[PDB]
RNA sequence: GUGAACGGUGGAGCAACACCUGAAGGAAGGCUUGAUGAGCGUGUUCCCCGCAUACGCGGGG
């Protein structure tokens, strides 16, 4: 169907996981049902559901943008969007001279047709290692394209399936390939990482018209781009 | 051609908070208004509505008739005077956008050109007339003129 | 074998003549096509959810 982007403009950038962490640190002593809409908590318990998030945090050169997937994820946002901005506007305004926060606001629709001709698609900041079987796989690139090819395929099926839109299921996916290898830590100054990939190119024959986000910790603000933009880039 | 002109949120362009110290409260008015066209957007009309007008394109030769059922030459003299500063007015237009501008390439009376580049040449009984009308008009006719029965 | 039997309502005639729907009246006052999405930090085994039924697979941060 259609997703939505909502940005918020500070003036200083913060980072996704970061503006996530301040929000969640933020509205946690009130509102316990908006703060679980927004981390896709369970509805009884602080454990994050195990399906396909639908409100993500995504990259804001001005500050953090929001990722509403569909009508339920487009619902909360708009009604999570003015509590939100208070409560920036009332922690920035409670220390210095005090900061006006922009808001901009998109409603993205989705779609995506068969073509019989590859296309080019590049995918920045996304996380494929999460276990030592991965480790395995990626050291020997025969065995690791196809998990690549995999992983790409099933975070495309799984984001149609979770949208509500039907795909064709006779996408041959390549993965040509990679720019850097870099880590990814959750929480500061902890030892655990998940290796992720920078700058991959991906060619599979479909087209795609709105934001697809494929990897794993898709909702920390990995693994997503608009392919609106990359598709006639400039 | 349709010239397209569009309207922009001004708090939407603030960028800094010296620009908001004018407005009373400062930042937290403009934040409330923000959170009010938040709440605009999800679901009162707004702001920066973009919109298309048709005009007709300029530099192009325009024509004009101005009748007259037998008039007194006061009244020829009062429309050539009309005509000899018409163009400080405009023809309809937007008024913000300078719309309407004109000059006049010439006045033809019953046929015979009479302008110039300095304003009407010629003319000249229907001039002297109106200046003797001019003067001695007075209020006492527009009165009972617009005196109701 | 009807107090029956028989019996044309007919002929002709102009609804027509003349009549102004008209006078007056501003589509206008205000409004950046300009952006937004394009590049920028993490270095190794820690929780929890299903299919199983543990030989392992997918997966939340």
């Amino acid at each position: 169907m259609f997703v939505k982007q909502v940005f918020f403009d500070l003036g200083a950038r913060i980072h996704a996981d970061e503006a996530r962490a301040l929000v969640a640190k933020l509205l946690d002593d009130t509102q316990p049902g908006l703060v679980s809409a927004l981390m896709n908590y369970m509805p009884a318990s602080k454990t994050s559901k195990t399906e396909f998030p639908l409100v993500q945090f995504s990259n804001f050169n001005q500050g953090f943008a929001l990722l509403g997937f569909g009508e339920v994820g487009a619902q909360i946002l708009s009604d999570a969007t003015p509590i939100i901005h208070d409560a920036m506007a009332k922690l920035f305004a409670s220390r210095g001279q005090g900061v006006v926060v922009q808001v901009s606001s998109r409603d993205v629709p989705l779609s995506c047709e068969k073509r019989p001709y590859g296309l080019q698609y590049t995918v920045a900041k996304m996380v494929v290692q999460k276990k030592h079987e991965h480790r395995e796989r990626l050291a020997n690139p025969e065995t690791g394209k196809v998990f690549l090819e995999g992983l790409f395929l099933r975070s495309l099926e799984r984001q149609a399936a979770a949208v509500g839109m039907v795909l064709p299921r006779d996408l041959v996916v390549s993965f040509k390939g990679a720019e850097r290898v870099s880590s990814v830590k959750l929480r500061p100054d902890s030892t655990l990482a998940h290796g992720s990939l920078r700058h991959a190119v991906f060619e599979v024959n479909a087209r795609l018209g709105g934001l697809w986000s494929v990897g794993f910790l898709l909702s920390k603000g990995f693994g997503h781009i608009n392919t609106d933009l990359q598709l006639g880039q400039g | 051609q349709v010239v397209w002109a569009r309207r922009m949120d001004p708090i939407l362009n603030l960028g800094s908070s010296e620009d908001v110290e004018v407005i009373n409260g400062g930042a937290v008015a403009a934040n409330g208004w923000i959170q009010d066209l938040l709440a605009n957007s999800k679901a009162g009309r707004g702001l920066k509505a973009f919109n298309a007008h048709e005009v007709v394109i300029p530099g192009l030769k325009w024509v004009w008739r101005i009748s007259l059922d037998r008039p007194t030459d006061a009244q020829v003299g009062l429309v050539l005077l009309a005509l000899n500063k018409m163009t400080n007015e405009r023809i309809a237009g937007g008024h913000s956008k300078d719309y309407g501008r004109f000059v006049i390439d010439g006045v033809s009376l019953n046929g015979e050109q009479v302008w110039s580049q300095s304003g009407i040449t010629g003319g000249e009984q229907y001039f002297d007339a109106v200046a003797e009308a001019i003067d001695g008009l007075s209020s006492k006719e527009f009165e009972q003129f617009a005196q109701s029965a």
